[PDB]
């Protein structure tokens, strides 16, 4: 049906505009070159996700704590030395040392002999720029952005049924497309979850994705890349750029003996030999 | 419009906002050591009575 | 280097792989040999004849010493006009490949690397202000070491069994000292915040749209492999006729000398493709290209002419499209990857150990004079 | 160009109504103190030091109602010292680039002695600028 | 010049300052409660 | 540490704007397919049509 059925039953000649690549396509009649590397894709609703601000491995990276737990021991010995010339700061030097990085401890007595005061003020004036550096640290944190992918690809565990995980989704692709017969032929239950989820409009299915009323949808990768590049709200990017997908493109259907067909290729290597395309 | 994109270079904008502030100002502590000659004044006034 | 020096040895990868479920599907036998010289193949002329004429691997092709060529093959106009082409099986474009790789704030600019005022600063401001201190403590309209200590106390802000002095008028003297080392802390963590944020330079290329490499100099050098296809793309278009001059000057063998002369500096950028930069940028870390993206073309399978392993390959070729074979062949070789108080903060411990060294020298002097 | 604008530009008039609340729970505490040693006075800076809470030892009082609007105080002085330190870095990342000449017509360019640098400027010879 | 040329902690302050003094007029209230329970 | 993140949250939140609120390129392909809210508009008879 379609322009396969006006290619094959002879009733066309070619079809320049766009068309999916497959292997049945390719036994009816003979496609050209590719030109335009377009693949598939998943567009999702993809609403505001976290940024994720909870570990942090910067400053001391589980091994300057070492250095931290040798030169607390190192002013507690003083401190001890300190008690043993001149109060009970002997193991709660640690927790004076430590406490007081955060500057809001019960003040322990502390000796008039100008050693403690002055090695606590070295360690201390260290942990004011310590903590410089931690408020520098999240501050660059605002450098960054990156929502988490929810679906990695078309391999994904949430793709093997969606009562695996706790929120069940949806997903959706175009009917009598051949990213169905992709699907048919890869994953049979995609289809038969997919069946029960179908959609009728395109623009139909991205105003359900705009609304909620789709979690999901499989289509071209480069349709979608464009329809969301125009998109007005700016809330779509999709997840990749073609690596757990398809990866084909569009090609020209001929027929089976056509003599244009070197013609045409070589047509196509000109328009993208200059830069035109 | 297409040779004056092409025969003439963009890269340096109007006023970027890169690395070369260098971490110190000058008129900063100056005018805190200016409310603190005025703290030095009011410190010998109430020396003084 | 090595004319006469030619043995059989054991070959792998990626393209192998390719050529063993080649061979997995279609039954054939095969024999794998490797090219003589190390160039993909140019339209060259020859001493005579006034004819131009190819080499490499389209030269062993036409030669009738090869028979069908699976490689990376930059697909063009020029070989489509003479041989026949093959459906890609792998996509992928162009880029640049450059070192933006240098580490920025080797010690986060403390007191060392930014100049020595505020350390000098600090200190006789605190001498002058325990100075106006001792005139009014010692005549009131210890006492040294406690104004000192309570002096460095309110200018260090971390909470010490300590006391104020009689501060009839010498409590304005503390507020005000108090203010002064807070918004000078707090101008200096916010300052050296926002400048570890801002740190980012331009050193890059930014792709083909550089006009620093359509007039370039001795400052950017960037070339490309000696008889490359890439090449004849820029030797046919009408106005990149000076990176064809800029690049024809250091033309190189390989792509592994390029990746060697760009790691020790040699080069400062380097036409290629893209995804093979983006594998040597997971094996080598030192190594980022650049965004732009141009010229999306196509590896495919060198073929002949009219040939009975064109139609069923090319079937090959699009039933390993289908199936999950890319995604292994991803698996194999193309997803398959590879304030920090060390360079920083080692100097401040270290300024640190050493004025722990020089107190406990003054502390034990001190107790042998006490 | 590294400016210097902390409390003249911008607290032109903010820095009016922290001495009105700083008044305010001065007379709070004052209350407190004399409803229930030397707090009658010293609270101003007693209060003032813990507005920057910069290692001022002055004493614990025993009143709940003191504590409580020192506990008060001190959450508007956390928020107040975040909001200057968002104050700063804005006044970092929106960083102006004044220059030492603004115009054709400068008083600099009439003679090199109205400031202390003599600077210098050329053009080409034999051109029509 | 004339026309062309001619051109015609603050945000952070207001809400800030209404509802922190809200909140102390209300504590106060609370402590005449207080000190009325004791 | 979490009044540390309140502040950088507060910062961040005052760092940046809303980048692009309109859009100013002229090369949009928002502008060269239109909607019923792109109300772009001329002076009638001017050189801006021709
Ligand atoms: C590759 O390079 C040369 C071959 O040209 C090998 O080195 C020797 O070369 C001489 C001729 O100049 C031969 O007569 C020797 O037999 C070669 N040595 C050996 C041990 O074969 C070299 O070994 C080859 N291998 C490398 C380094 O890749
Ligand atoms: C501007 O033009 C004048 C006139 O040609 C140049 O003056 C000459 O300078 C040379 C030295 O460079 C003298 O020897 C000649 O006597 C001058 N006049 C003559 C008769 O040529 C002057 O150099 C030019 N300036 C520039 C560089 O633009
Ligand atoms: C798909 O094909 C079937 C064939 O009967 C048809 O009934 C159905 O409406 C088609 N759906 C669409 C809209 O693609
Ligand atoms: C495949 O080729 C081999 C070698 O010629 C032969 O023995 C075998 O019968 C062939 N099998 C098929 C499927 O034709
Ligand atoms: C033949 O031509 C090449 C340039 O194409 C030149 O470098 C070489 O010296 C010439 N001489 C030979 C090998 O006959
Ligand atoms: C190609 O495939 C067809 C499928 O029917 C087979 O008959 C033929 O022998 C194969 N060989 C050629 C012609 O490449």
């Amino acid at each position: 049906n379609g322009m396969i059925g006006e290619v094959v039953y002879q009733r066309a000649v070619m079809a320049v505009g766009s068309l999916t690549i497959n292997e049945e396509r390719s036994e009816v009649v003979d496609f050209s070159v590719p030109f335009v590397e377009t693949g598939i894709s998943v567009m999702v609703s993809r609403s505001n996700g976290t940024v994720s601000p909870s570990a942090f491995l910067e400053p001391f990276s589980a091994s300057v704590w070492v250095m931290m737990f040798v030169m607390l021991l190192i002013v507690s010995a003083i401190a001890v030395f300190v008690f043993e010339y001149f109060s009970f700061t002997i193991g709660k030097a640690i927790w004076l040392l430590w406490g007081l990085v955060f500057n809001n401890s019960v003040p322990v007595q502390n000796p008039k002999g100008t050693t403690s005061k002055i090695m606590v003020s070295v360690w201390a004036f260290f942990a004011v720029i310590f903590l410089a550096s931690y408020t520098a640290n999240l501050a660059a944190f605002m450098i960054q952005e990156e929502f988490v992918d929810q679906v990695t690809g078309l391999s994904d565990k949430k793709f093997q049924r969606p009562h695996d995980y706790s929120p069940p989704f949806r997903f959706g692709t175009v009917p009598n497309g051949s990213t169905e017969r992709n699907i048919r032929n890869n994953y049979p239950y995609m289809h038969q979850y997919m069946t029960r989820f179908n959609q009728r409009g395109v623009e139909d299915a991205l105003v359900s994705l705009k609304t909620g009323k789709l979690d999901a949808f499989i289509y071209d990768a480069a349709v979608l890349n464009y329809k969301a590049g125009r998109d007005e709200g700016c809330k779509l990017v999709t997840i990749g750029s073609g690596y757990i997908f398809a990866t084909t493109g569009y090609g020209i259907a001929l027929q089976k003996g056509s003599p244009w067909k070197r013609q045409i290729d070589l047509a196509l290597l000109q328009f993208v030999g200059d830069g035109e395309m | 419009e297409e040779l004056e994109t092409l025969w003439l270079t963009g890269i340096c904008h109007n006023e970027k906002n890169e690395v070369m502030s260098s971490q110190l100002d000058i008129d900063n502590m100056a005018g805190v050591f200016y409310m603190l000659a005025a703290a030095m004044a009011l410190s010998l006034i109430t020396f003084i009575w | 280097g090595s004319p006469r020096h030619t043995v059989p040895q054991c070959c792998y990868g990626f393209c192998i792989d390719l050529l063993i479920k080649l061979a997995r599907t279609m039954n054939f036998t095969y024999e794998v040999h490797l090219v003589a010289d190390g160039k993909f193949g140019t339209q060259e002329r020859v001493n005579n004849s006034n004819k131009k004429e190819w080499n490499g691997m389209m030269g062993e092709l036409l030669s009738g010493q090869a028979d069908m060529i699976v490689a990376p093959l930059t697909i063009n106009n020029e070989r489509a006009q003479y041989i026949e082409f093959s459906k890609p099986f792998k996509y992928q474009g162009l880029t640049i490949l450059v070192k933006k790789e240098i580490p920025r704030s080797t010690l986060d600019s403390f007191m060392q690397p930014f100049q020595s005022t505020l350390w000098l600063l600090v200190g006789l401001s605190v001498h002058v202000v325990a100075v106006m201190l001792y005139l009014l403590d010692r005549f009131s309209p210890l006492t040294l070491s406690s104004a000192m200590w309570f002096s460095w106390g309110v200018l260090l802000n971390s909470g010490i069994g300590e006391g104020a002095p009689r501060s009839f008028s010498a409590r304005i003297l503390g507020m005000v000292w108090a203010g002064f080392a807070m918004i000078i802390v707090a101008s200096y963590t916010a300052n050296l915040a926002a400048f570890l944020v801002l740190d980012r330079p331009e050193e890059r290329i930014t792709g083909i749209n550089d006009p620093r490499l359509r007039n370039p100099s001795d400052k950017f050098i960037y070339a490309t492999v000696k008889q490359s296809s890439v090449d004849i793309y820029f030797r046919r278009q009408v106005e990149l006729s000076t990176m064809y001059r800029h690049m024809e000057k250091h033309n190189y063998e390989s792509a592994a000398e390029a990746i060697q002369a760009v790691r020790d500096n040699k080069l400062h950028a380097f036409i290629w493709d893209s995804a093979v930069l983006e594998f040597e940028a997971s094996q080598k870390c030192d190594l980022v290209t650049t965004g732009e993206l141009f010229f999306r073309s196509g590896f495919g399978i060198g073929m002949r002419k009219d040939s009975p392993w064109k139609q069923n390959v090319s079937l090959s070729i699009l039933k390993s499209h289908e199936n999950g074979f890319m995604e292994d062949l991803d698996k194999t070789w193309v997803r398959y990857q590879e304030t920090l108080t060390f360079e920083n903060m080692a100097g401040v411990f270290m300024l640190v150990a050493g004025g722990i060294v020089a107190g406990i020298f003054l502390i034990f002097i001190e107790i042998a004079y006490k």
